[PDB]
């Protein structure tokens, strides 16, 4: 009981700071890429997508996998077995999104609008 | 980091208007937005108790740490580069606070202060009643628990041939 | 203080280390190979799709 | 090419099925029923679609393209003349060409009258030229400005430009792949390093 009640006074060490900041930004991310993937498939409708956002959706998918790299180190730094079971596979989560919307965005690519 | 709070703030705020005038490009800055305010949130206040040669740490009213200082001493740890440079790191008493590594080091008037916060604080200035490279002697107050690196701590210390 | 120091101990073996040096050589002097046969009208079109990638993969890295 | 008793190339989505209609060989089953003449397949006119099935076929992008305007006076066959300004339009809607003029000294009044009135820009002949990044059929109508002649004077050809390389989504995306993929490879050894040490 002692390890929350230190925390609740205070301030955090630092792993815990970036890990969970991830954890946010892999439900931010599994919420559009959800409706995203909904639209595209389910109710076949190719307007309510990405498209208009289809670089900030990339650029924090490359950010939430950067701090969870430097988020895990410091818990394995410290060593506490807890995390070290815990961000490993956070890292692994949200390498697994990143290579999910990147499969969505080769397939919308007939679908998006045109470039060249 | 009130300072990056303070930085990344303002840019937004010269971000927040503006008429880009492009296909697509969404003014998303906002990502930024949440950097700001994370660094601000605390203000930090370490008193030296040397009535009892003592060292407690807290901030905003707040205890973390405490720790005796009955060892006193200056040290300031030597950070290399990876090119032919010579960078400055203190670490006093063996201990991790808030760098007070020598600032601008590659300053006078910066050790200058510290000579007489040394003195403000009773404790020994290594690394200024010498001060031309890498000489100082971590105190380590046996009131720390470093053992890996407080016994450590001497060994990259020079003994003088 | 104690644990940034073996992270800038890993930056430093990394970024100073000889393998990411040579890749990084590598890789421009493959583009400039890219660059000199794109002087050429011909090849330009034929392998764009190679020379755009190469292009944009030095350039992240 | 229309043979409608057949399926359709792209009917997902809805409003996608709202916007089609067959002009010609519009309510037969049979493509049979309806009659395409060999001039009409071979003519590029609007109208004359549902009977178009080959097409004059370009590799990506198209440059400099040259846009030859002829006038046929019985007795002969003139080239069209700065007196007779043209517009370009695509009728299929698409907005990925340009077209390069030049302008003489002889329109920069003709021009800049013309061009608030029709609220379609205005070329001069003899100098298009046209150049297309896309990468499907392109149907495009030349015009002669209303004003000058007293029989319209118009023209229609296509375009199919195939081998268009990547819709933008895909070179970015590759060049943030390649670097993550790299970048978890450089973070595995700075754990697994951490376990040895250990
Ligand atoms: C459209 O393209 C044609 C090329 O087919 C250009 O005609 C050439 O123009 C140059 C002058 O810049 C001459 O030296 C060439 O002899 C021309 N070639 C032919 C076949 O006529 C024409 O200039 C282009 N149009 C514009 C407005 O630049
Ligand atoms: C069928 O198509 C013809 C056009 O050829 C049109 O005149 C007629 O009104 C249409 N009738 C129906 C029932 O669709
Ligand atoms: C096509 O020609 C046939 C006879 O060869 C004729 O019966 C038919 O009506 C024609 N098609 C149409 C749409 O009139």
């Amino acid at each position: 009981m002692r390890w929350r009640d230190r925390i609740a006074v205070l301030c955090f060490p630092p792993g815990l700071m970036l890990t969970v900041a991830a954890l946010i930004l892999f439900f931010i991310h599994m919420g559009v890429f959800a409706s995203d993937v909904h639209n595209f498939c389910v109710i076949h409708n190719y307007d309510h997508m990405s498209f208009r956002y289809t670089v900030v959706l990339i650029f924090s998918q490359v950010i939430s996998i950067g701090w969870a790299a430097m988020g895990s180190l410091y818990a394995e730094m410290t060593g506490d077995k807890f995390l070290r079971c815990f961000a490993l596979t956070i890292l692994i989560l949200n390498g697994a999104m990143f290579f999910n919307r990147l499969c969505l965005e080769f397939l919308a690519i007939n679908y998006r609008e045109e470039r060249h | 980091m009130l300072f990056i709070i303070c930085l990344v703030f303002i840019s937004c705020n010269v971000l927040r208007e503006v008429k880009y005038q492009e296909t697509w490009c969404f003014p998303a800055y906002g990502m930024v937005i949440g950097l700001w305010l994370m660094l601000s949130s605390p203000q930090r206040r370490l008193v030296l108790n040397h009535t009892r040669g003592m060292y407690h740490f807290s901030i905003q009213g707040r205890t973390v740490c405490q720790g005796p200082m009955h060892l006193v001493y200056v040290r300031l740890a030597l950070s290399s580069d990876a090119y032919g440079g010579r960078f400055f790191q203190l670490v006093l008493c063996g201990h991790k606070l808030e760098p007070l590594v020598l600032v601008q080091l590659s300053y006078e008037q910066m050790e200058f202060l510290g000579r007489h916060l040394a003195r403000k604080l009773n404790i020994n200035y290594f690394d200024y009643l010498a001060s031309s490279y890498r000489h100082v002697v971590r105190h380590w107050p046996l009131g720390a628990s470093f053992s890996p690196g407080i016994v450590q701590r001497k060994t990259q210390v020079y003994t003088k041939s | 203080d104690v644990q940034e120091f073996i992270t800038q101990m890993y930056i430093k073996q990394l970024l100073r280390h000889p393998a990411f040096q040579l890749l990084l050589a590598f890789l421009l002097l493959s583009n400039a190979i890219t660059i000199a046969l794109r002087t050429n009208s011909y090849l330009g079109q034929k392998h764009y799709e190679l020379f755009s990638t190469i292009d944009d993969i030095v350039l992240t890295i | 090419h229309a043979d409608p008793s057949k399926p359709i190339p792209r009917n997902q989505f809805h409003k996608s099925k709202e916007t089609g209609k067959y002009k010609q060989c519009a309510n037969v089953t049979s493509r049979a029923m309806c009659n395409c003449s060999e001039h009409q397949k071979f003519s590029h006119a609007v109208a004359f679609s549902d009977c178009k099935e080959k097409v004059h076929r370009f590799k990506f992008p198209v440059t400099q393209y040259p846009v030859v305007l002829e006038i046929f006076n019985e007795r002969d066959k003139i080239s069209a003349e700065p007196p007779y300004l043209v517009t370009m339009t695509e009728v299929n809607m698409r907005k990925n060409w340009q077209l390069k003029h030049n302008e003489p000294e002889n329109v920069k009044k003709m021009k800049h009258y013309l061009e608030p009135l029709l609220k379609t820009p205005v070329y001069n002949p003899l100098g298009l030229n046209l150049t297309i990044q896309g990468s499907e059929l392109f149907h495009f109508k030349v015009s002669v400005v209303p004003g000058v002649s007293f029989c319209e004077l118009s023209e229609e050809f296509q375009i199919y430009v195939d081998e268009v390389p990547l819709p933008f989504p895909g070179h970015a995306l590759i060049a943030v792949a390649t670097s993550v993929v790299l970048g978890v490879l450089i973070f595995i050894a700075f754990v697994f390093q951490l376990r040895n040490i250990h």
